[PDB]
C-alpha cells in the first residue's frame, strides 16, 4: 500500500528512505554554499540572505571552526548544521585528548558521517536537514 | 588521594608598573634524582597570560591541556576571539581556582601550586595564587614551594606593599627575580640553573626567555674553610 513516507527508519518498496530524501528538499530550499580545494589548502563561502535593513552586517556568522584547522558550512535548517559541528568538536576534541595529533580531515569525515546515518536507523530520531560542506590542512 | 612522583620546584613572580614577571626553573625531580632537564612549567595562554605550575609534572601537563583547550573552546563561534572576547587572566585563573577546588572536594587532587601571572585588557596586573587545596590569594609577588620562604622575602624588599608598584620598572624587577634565582639554586636542593622567564607588559606585550642561567656566583670562600670545628688543614 502506501505510508512509507511516514516513519524514519522504514524502507520503501523500491528500498529507498522517504524521509532521508525529504530532509534534501529542506536543504534544496536552503542558501547556497560551496567549497574550493586548492593547491595547499581550501577555501569556504556562503550567501547571507539579508532579510532586512535591520540585520546588523557582518554579525550572524554562517561558516564555524573545529577544532582550530576544520571549517564547516552547511545549507538548510541552521539549527540541525549547529548541531552537526556542536557533535564534530565533541569529536574532534575526543581524538585529540586520546591520539594526542589533531584530528585528520577524512577520519573527521567519517566521524560526522557515522553520526548522520544514525539518524536513518530509527522512527525516534530525524533525519539532518543540512548538507555540510567542510574540510582543511592536516598531515598529508 | 595522591602522591606526587615527578615534581617541578618554585615559581616565582612579581608585579611592576607597566605589567609582570614569573620565572621557574627547567628541572623535573624524581624524588632525590634530578632526572629531567628539559621541562618547561611556564605555559603561556594566548599573549597577554602566563601559568606557573609546580608540583606534579603529570598532573601539569594536565591542565596544560585544559589551558589549550580552553583557547579553542573560546574561538568557537567567536568572531572576536583575537581582539574583545580574548581570553583574560582572571578567566584563566578562575577556572583553574575552580578545578582544583572541586579536585580537593572529591577527595582526588591536582598535586600543584599555580600562579597566573599577566595583564588585564584594561591594562591592570593580574598575579594570583591556587594550590590543591583550592586556596586562592593575591600579593605583589608571589612563590610557590620553596619560593615562598626564600624569594618573597627578597622581593619584597623591593615591592613590600601596593603604592612600591608604579616605582618599580622592568630593569630593578627582572634583576630581582634574576637574584632570587640563584638564592633558589644556592639553598634548594631540588633547583636547577637552567631556568625560564616571562614578562607580560602592557606595551611591549609577552617576552618568553629560554635557556637562562644562573651566573655570578661566589663559591671563592669555600677554598678557607676546613674541618667541621678543630681541623686546622
Amino acid at each position: 500500500g502506501t505510508g512509507y513516507d511516514l516513519s524514519n527508519s522504514v524502507f520503501s518498496p523500491d528500498g529507498r528512505n522517504f524521509q532521508v530524501e525529504y530532509a534534501v528538499k529542506a536543504v534544496e530550499n536552503g542558501t547556497t554554499s560551496i567549497g574550493i580545494k586548492c593547491n595547499d589548502g581550501v577555501v569556504f563561502a556562503v550567501e547571507k540572505l539579508i532579510t532586512s535593513k535591520l540585520l546588523v552586517p557582518q554579525k550572524n556568522v554562517k561558516i564555524q571552526v573545529v577544532d582550530r584547522h576544520i571549517g564547516c558550512v552547511y545549507s538548510g535548517l541552521i539549527p540541525d548544521g549547529r548541531h552537526l559541528v556542536n557533535r564534530g568538536r565533541e569529536e574532534a576534541a575526543s581524538f585529540k585528548k586520546l591520539y594526542k595529533t589533531p584530528i585528520p580531515i577524512p577520519a573527521f569525515a567519517d566521524r560526522l558521517g557515522q553520526y548522520v546515518q544514525a539518524h536513518t536507523l530509527y522512527n525516534s530520531v530525524r533525519p539532518f536537514g543540512v548538507s555540510t560542506i567542510f574540510g582543511g590542512v592536516d598531515k598529508n | 588521594t595522591q602522591q606526587p612522583i615527578v615534581t617541578g620546584t618554585s615559581v616565582i613572580s612579581m608585579k611592576y608598573d607597566n605589567g609582570v614577571i614569573i620565572a621557574a626553573d627547567n628541572l623535573g625531580s624524581y624524588g632525590s634524582l634530578l632526572r629531567f632537564n628539559g621541562v618547561e612549567r611556564l605555559i603561556p595562554v594566548g599573549d597577554n597570560t602566563v601559568v606557573g605550575i609546580s608540583g606534579d609534572i603529570s598532573d601539569m601537563q594536565h591542565i596544560e591541556r585544559l589551558l589549550k583547550d580552553l583557547v579553542t573552546e573560546n574561538a568557537y563561534d567567536n568572531p572576536l576571539a583575537d581582539a574583545e572576547e580574548a581570553l583574560e587572566p582572571s578567566y584563566i585563573f578562575e577556572y583553574l581556582a575552580t578545578v582544583m577546588y572541586q579536585r580537593r572536594s572529591k577527595m582526588n587532587p591536582l598535586w600543584n601550586a599555580i600562579i597566573v601571572a599577566g595583564v588585564q585588557s584594561n591594562g591592570d596586573q593580574f598575579l594570583r595564587y591556587v594550590n590543591l587545596l583550592g586556596v586562592t590569594y593575591s600579593s605583589p609577588t608571589l612563590a610557590t614551594g620553596f619560593g615562598a620562604h626564600m624569594a618573597n622575602p627578597l622581593l619584597r624588599k623591593v615591592v613590600d606593599r601596593e603604592s612600591d608598584i608604579p616605582k618599580t620598572t622592568v630593569q630593578v624587577a627582572e634583576e630581582a627575580i634574576v637574584n632570587a634565582m640563584r638564592v633558589l639554586y644556592y639553598r634548594d636542593a631540588r633547583s636547577s640553573r637552567n631556568f625560564s622567564l616571562a614578562i607580560i607588559d602592557k606595551n611591549t606585550g609577552l617576552t618568553f626567555k629560554k635557556n637562562l642561567q644562573v651566573e655570578n656566583m661566589k663559591w671563592d670562600f669555600a677554598k678557607d674553610i676546613k674541618g667541621y670545628g678543630t681541623q686546622k688543614i
